[PDB]
RNA sequence: GCCCGGAUAGCUCAGUCGGUAGAGCAGGGGAUUGAAAAUCCCCGUGUCCUUGGUUCGAUUCCGAGUCCGGGCACCA
RNA sequence: GGGCCUGACUGCGAGGCCUGCAAGCCGAGCAGGGGCGAAAGCCGGGCCUAGUGAACCGGUGGUCCCGUGUGGAAGGGCCAU
RNA sequence: UGGUGUUGGCUCUUGGUCGCGCCUGCGUAGGAUAGGUGGGAGCCUGUGAACCCCCGCCUCCGGGUGGGGGGGAGGCGCCGG
RNA sequence: GGGGGGAACCUGGGGAACUGAAACAUCUCAGUACCCAGAGGAGAGGAAAGAGAAAUCGACUCCCUGAGUAGCGGCGAGCGA
């Protein structure tokens, strides 16, 4: 009922049995068997309801260890943000016609930062938005200092953000990486998670914490492990 | 109703207490009582028969002692009792507590 | 001294200690009063706001 | 309250086995019927070293259940009754069954093991299952004349 | 005081688990009828109480508030 | 009528009025910190005399005073209400 | 009068608690039914293909859903839209 | 061996109201009067699963003090270690 290159992988895993924020990391490279570096994923499921307008977990942090996957960053800013936007990271500044520049279809770039005087890039935002890619600060991706903000943005910094579903999803690293190089990067995805509880929540923030890769199954693994 | 042949449990005479309001500990100005009256708590007795001797016996005994009687009729088993009579078996058993 | 002209109180939005009790028609004035008043904890006067009595 | 398992049970287990069911089935069935005893320290010291006696009298309801088994599955009981064309103007139950064997066919079984749900009203031929031990299905086929 | 209920066509009430505000009552008109009638045909009209947030859109989902209704208490 | 402002203040209070008590009343002035006005000055609610209710019980906000061997906490006190 | 004790066995059925297992999600557009969030440039079948037939679910009727057979490596994928 | 009687005195089971609250229900009267049971020349109590704060004492009983004290109380009356 799946792929025999994937149904091997589901019988190499342990459905019930909690592993730790190690062990899968070896799992996660094993299962990853995909035609090319698949995705280390830690599917974090939140103890939070979004349908609350209050419990809005959105923030960042910088994974050590790199991330595997592209990164390009769309930075948005101007007076004389656009020398330090195009250096430290973006590769597509700018810095104020970019968003004429955008067709839409013009989507060559992985990120979009900007700095908040833009300002004129929220109503510009419709379909350069509904796609994760409208310019906020509430996570990283906005402030003056924006090429510096893009340089953490090359050093894996992942976004994490609650969905309908009450669940919190971000990659710690691609499925090349090994345990103790996600070792930092698992440990660093519960430590900055914890830190943006929206404090008040029924019991625990998170329900469990699974880690599968792209076209990799899921694997039980006991967080803070 | 009478004593527990076993525990002795006596019916006490107790004071229902007719409160009222809301307590205290509730934010409740605090429980005024309507009315004290006398009462009796009596025991939750019952009749227990038993096969003992070959002869069959009753105790009025509190709910709780019910299996500390047949505590005592196991304990009889140890005890020559036979042919006495329910009178004597009953003394004998009571004995043995 | 009624239910259109209700009680309320006055903090100050700095010590956050309601220094002020004081009543308002809430027809008349339907938003939250807000006064430089002299705090006490504060030592010094200071937009007290209409806080629910 | 723990009870000590002296003979199986459908839906109790089997001899030596402890289970804990609620007082009102083993001290008001099970203990007056001997089927299970409390859980002593008494009892725990000779429930080792009288399971094997246990077992041992098991064994004698089982043997006796073969050898009476056969003694009385190979015969026909009558029972000569008043009753009518569709009807009986008396009445049979498990001990009448006792006095047939007893007094007409001089065979010993035990009243309480033959299992009469309904005292019978009616004439004619049935069967009865005996049980004597468990697992141990002893049919009998029964008559009843005027 | 606490709990909860709804705020929708002139009315009653539907109401999306977000794509549309709707059923009938009332109104009017047409046919209709000797009157009464009923019927019938068709139109009637709404920030979906207000604020917001989310998601491409929210009547919906939601946070607040108000009204609103009830209940559940307590009253120095 | 308009301008600005919130003194419809905090801690107080000389002193008096009235008065069985309790209550009620007026108040300079002082300090803190402000409003107004250039300033002098005024502002501790309303031109005044009615719009109100002792204590207890309890609520709520603060205080950290007490906290039953100790530390907390329970709970109380005190201020506000 | 409801809980409980005294006070038990046997079944039958139904409402909740967590187990999982599954399927379910349709404005248009969009190939088709788009549940969202993340990763996704790849899947995958001799741990037998798109195909074609049969069996049941749903179906918002286009299909989805799963299973059995022949077939059994040709269909799908971001990209196109 | 018990029976039953014994002026008061004593435990133990039961247990009022009048009365005060200047009414009165909580409360007080009071666990008093009285009833029953038990004995006895006394009874009861009595040798820490205590007390209470000193790391202190060391069964019990009774007298004084503590002390009208701590407290309890329609925080009233009053009660009160
Ligand atoms: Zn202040």
């Amino acid at each position: 009922k799946h792929g025999k290159r994937y149904r091997a992988l589901l019988e190499k895993v342990d459905p019930n049995k909690v592993y730790t924020i190690d062990e899968a990391a070896r799992l996660v490279k094993e299962l990853a068997t995909a035609k090319f570096d698949e995705t280390v994923e830690v599917h974090a499921k939140l103890g939070i309801d979004p349908r609350r307008s209050d419990q809005n977990v959105r923030g960042t942090v910088s994974l050590p260890h790199g991330l595997g996957k592209q990164v390009r960053v769309l930075a948005i800013a101007k007076g004389e943000k656009i020398k330090e936007a195009e250096e430290a990271g973006a590769d597509y500044v700018g810095g104020e016609e970019i968003i004429q520049k955008i067709l839409d279809g013009w989507m060559d770039f992985d990120a979009v930062v900007a700095t908040p005087d833009v300002g004129a890039v929220g109503s510009k935002g419709r379909i350069l938005g509904p796609r994760g890619l409208l310019p906020n600060p509430k996570a990283g991706t906005v402030g003056f200092n924006i090429g510096e903000i893009i340089r953490e943005i090359k050093a894996g910094r992942i976004e994490f953000r609650n969905d309908k579903t009450g669940a919190i999803h971000a990659p710690v690293g691609k499925a090349s990486f090994p345990p103790e190089k996600l070792a930092d990067n698992i440990r660093a995805f519960i430590r900055a998670l914890e830190a943006h509880k929206p404090e008040g929540a029924k019991g625990t923030f998170l329900r469990s914490v699974y880690v599968t890769t792209t076209m990799g199954p899921s694997v039980r693994i006991n967080p803070h492990s | 109703s009478k004593v527990c042949e076993i525990s002795g449990k006596r019916p006490i005479v107790a004071n229902s207490i007719q409160r009222r309001g809301k307590a205290k500990r509730e934010g409740g100005v605090g429980k005024k009582t309507t009315g004290i009256s006398k009462r009796r708590q009596y025991p939750n007795l019952q009749k227990v028969r038993v096969r003992v001797a070959g002869q069959e016996i009753t105790f009025r005994v509190a709910a709780s002692h019910i299996p500390k009687v047949y505590e005592l009729v196991e304990r009889a088993k140890g005890l020559k009792l036979e042919g006495l009579s329910p009178k004597e078996i009953k003394k004998e058993l009571l004995k043995l507590l | 001294a009624s239910e259109v002209r209700i009680k309320l109180l006055l903090e100050c939005t700095e010590c956050k200690r309601r220094n002020y009790a004081t009543e308002k028609n809430k027809r008349n004035t339907p938003n939250k009063l807000e006064l430089r008043k002299y705090c006490p904890w504060c030592r010094k006067h200071t937009v007290h706001r209409e806080v629910k009595i | 309250m723990k009870v000590i398992l002296l003979e199986p049970l459908e839906n109790l287990g089997d001899v030596g086995q402890v289970v804990d069911v609620k007082p009102g089935y083993a001290r008001n069935y099970l203990l007056p019927r001997g089927l299970a005893v409390l859980a002593t320290e008494s009892n725990l010291k000779a429930l080792e070293a009288r399971i094997r006696a246990q077992a041992k009298r098991l064994a004698e309801r089982k043997a006796e259940a073969e050898r009476l088994k056969e003694i009385l599955e190979n015969l026909t009981l009558t029972i000569p009754v008043r009753a009518g064309e569709t009807k009986i103007y008396g009445s049979v139950t498990a001990k009448d069954i006792a006095e047939a064997l007893s007094r007409q066919h001089g065979v010993t079984i035990d009243p309480k093991r033959l299992a009469l749900e309904k005292p019978i009203k009616e004439l004619g031929e049935y069967v009865l299952t005996y049980k004597p031990h468990p697992e141990v299905p002893i049919q009998l086929k029964v008559s009843v004349v005027a």
